[PDB]
């Protein structure tokens, strides 16, 4: 079995080396296209560096916005993820109150 | 039978040969299309980038607000939720 | 029953040899087509670590954001995932 | 039953090791294909250190992304898990909310 | 009974030796095929090696991150298997 | 049309902000606190309704093993 197996895989190696030339354009394409998929998040990297290696701002910002939408998600999410005592200060009254609230302040941020 | 069987998965490769031709094509096109479609969504970004990077977190400050009415909605949902300390060496034992 | 399949194996090892001499020059075609898609995944990663590292860590984070995303979207599928601060001195404890 | 499987294991021994020696040409064949298998893998190793081990840019952003491909097939994982806390900065009113990401300065990355 | 089976052993033991001494030949020319396969993988391994050697740990930490989605893939076809941090005070439990 | 009353939106928000602000840093947390009280009332009936509450000492090397 394996020595017609073999002989024919050899002749159709032939044919499929040459088909693999072709395999090689085909997946030059695939190379593209998965090149722009994350060429399309490429360019969202080279414009948020650009407009945040100045300060993270959308990056504060967005660190922000991914935790409220990691939050968001968590929702629908089992996961026993927590957070913990105090820093979205829920201690309501303290001075960590002023400590993760003022701690919007630049510089603690 | 077999031999029939594995000459039309040989067939069905070549017609995902055909399929990555029409690909190629496709490919050229969302080169144009996604690089800018990322331009609309991340000029959004480019401008709050700025925008904070000058001043700092402005809008999940008031949506915060905003999105805690309608997706914290979608958080009055979240089951299990507390809220973090940092800032010392804090130490825990979490839910099973 | 190991003399006629010893024959058998050499026989099958010769075309296999020869088969495999083409099979070592397929193997260099097919890694190019897998050089080249990995590569399709890996250099849109190189472009992005262009656009990372001229720009600077902007979707280094912020796909450390928005696939941060991803976390919150697809951890529980299961029921036992979470996370413990750093910095610090966690009790960590994993869960039951 | 051992006596004459042993003498007819000595000859097909003089068989095998003609065989052998040419076990050494096929596997050699295998060896050079499973070579180019894994080598396949080592050209994903070649391209990505040249890429990325000068400064990873898409490293850092393949942290990301394949911490995120990891978190997309967390789906079959069942496993119970930890991050840590200040990686999802979690912290959103802290002073070390947007140490772990003003670490976009680079320098703290 | 034993001394049938001892001689018998005897008989046995002079075939099994001469058989052995050729096989041990055999086996130069098995170890020279194994030492093959295991060169497969093995220098997979040298070129590998050197490729990381001259171009740093771009994919020692790439198969630590692309291929380490393999982690996520595979670590919990069981259902009490996990990953969790260090550098802290980690004082570590494990499940019924 | 956004740009013109939605930083004017700001402006609403930012001021009752503004004057707040300035209210708290001169003094210190007046109505973040009286509200904490009446808002005690109100929106700790919303989270009260909140049901696992507990509090936690902070301020010194507080080590934590909170709920399994």
């Amino acid at each position: 079995r394996e020595y017609t197996a073999a002989v024919e895989a050899k002749q159709v190696a032939q044919q499929e080396a040459q088909r693999a030339q072709f395999l090689v354009e085909k997946a030059k394409q695939e190379q593209r296209q998965k090149i722009v998929q994350a060429e399309g998040e490429a360019e969202a990297a080279k414009m948020l560096g650009e407009a945040l290696s100045k300060n993270p701002g959308y990056i504060k910002l967005r660190k922000i916005r991914a935790a409220q939408n990691i939050s968001k998600t968590i929702a629908t999410s089992q996961n026993r993820i927590y957070l913990t005592a105090d820093n979205l200060v829920l201690n309501l009254q303290d001075e960590s109150f002023t400590r993760g609230s003022d701690s919007l302040i630049k510089g603690k941020k | 039978k077999e031999f029939t069987e594995a000459v039309e998965a040989k067939q069905v490769a070549q017609q995902e040969a055909e399929r990555a031709r029409f690909v190629v094509e496709k490919a050229e096109q969302q080169k144009k299309a996604a690089i800018i479609s990322a331009e609309g969504d991340s000029k959004a970004a480019e401008l709050i980038a700025n925008s904070l990077a000058t001043a700092g977190d402005g809008l999940i400050e008031l949506r915060k607000l905003e999105a805690a009415e309608d997706i914290a909605y979608q958080l009055s949902r979240s089951r299990n939720i507390t809220y973090l300390p940092a800032g010392q060496s804090v130490l825990l034992q979490l839910p099973q």
